[PDB]
């Protein structure tokens, strides 16, 4: 596991080329995330 | 391990706010569906809360450390995480093994605001070989599982793409 940038606690990936895309985030300490909800689902075929 | 899964009824308001965040954050991806499949919406089969005192007190403790290092602001978000190891994550918690060493932003645990993005990793990197039964990365039959996690970001380094 790598380290966070000096003086930071995570990394935010900002979508640039893609307009509709939302952010992605990276942490380097497993303790900075708690799994709250477990979702069971299926992807649905478009009409 | 201390983990218990409590089912939520679709009439519960928590269930509905979580399903909404799951559905409203779908988007088309530049691979055309190669990794996560072709779909505009999900069919939610079940939503369960994860309860584990050791893992929660482990999170709230680090959250306090981050908050005190960032003008009492933990910068907490609710983000999606897709992985083949969801079963190990809900029982043992996040750790190095659940990191994407080849990730664009370093060897760490990756989260998304787009549920559809996390869906690309449910079966492994780039969808892997698809579902274990049909080897179909766009399987409309097999059941999938995502995690809607409470994440502490603190001061986050901004990496533009
Ligand atoms: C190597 C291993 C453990 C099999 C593994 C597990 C999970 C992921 C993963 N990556 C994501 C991502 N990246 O990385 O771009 C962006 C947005 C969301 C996600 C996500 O929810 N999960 C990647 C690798
Ligand atoms: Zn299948």
């Amino acid at each position: 596991m790598a380290h966070s940038p000096p003086g930071h606690h995570s990394v935010t990936g900002r979508p640039s080329v893609n307009g509709l895309a939302l952010a992605e985030y990276v942490i380097y300490r497993g303790e900075q995330a708690y799994p709250e909800y477990l979702i069971t689902y299926q992807i649905m075929r478009p009409e | 391990s201390g983990t218990i899964l409590i089912d939520l009824s679709p009439d519960d308001k928590e269930f509905q706010s979580v399903e909404e965040e799951m559905q409203s954050t779908v988007r088309e991806h530049r691979d055309g569906g190669h990794a996560g499949g072709i779909f505009n919406r999900y069919n939610i089969l079940k939503i369960q809360k994860v309860c584990n005192k050791k893992l929660w007190e482990r999170y709230t403790h680090r959250r306090k450390e981050v908050s005190e290092e960032n003008h009492n602001h933990a910068n907490e978000r609710m983000l999606f995480h897709g992985s083949p190891f969801v079963n190990a994550i809900i029982h043992k918690g996040f750790d190095e093994r659940h990191a994407y060493i080849g990730g664009m932003f370093g060897a760490g645990i990756y989260f998304a605001e787009n549920s559809s993005k996390s869906n690309q990793y449910v079966y492994g990197i780039g969808g892997g070989t698809g579902c274990p039964v049909h080897k179909d990365r766009s399987c409309y039959i097999c059941h999938r599982q995502l995690l809607f996690c409470r994440v502490t970001l603190g001061k986050s380094f901004l990496q533009f793409s």
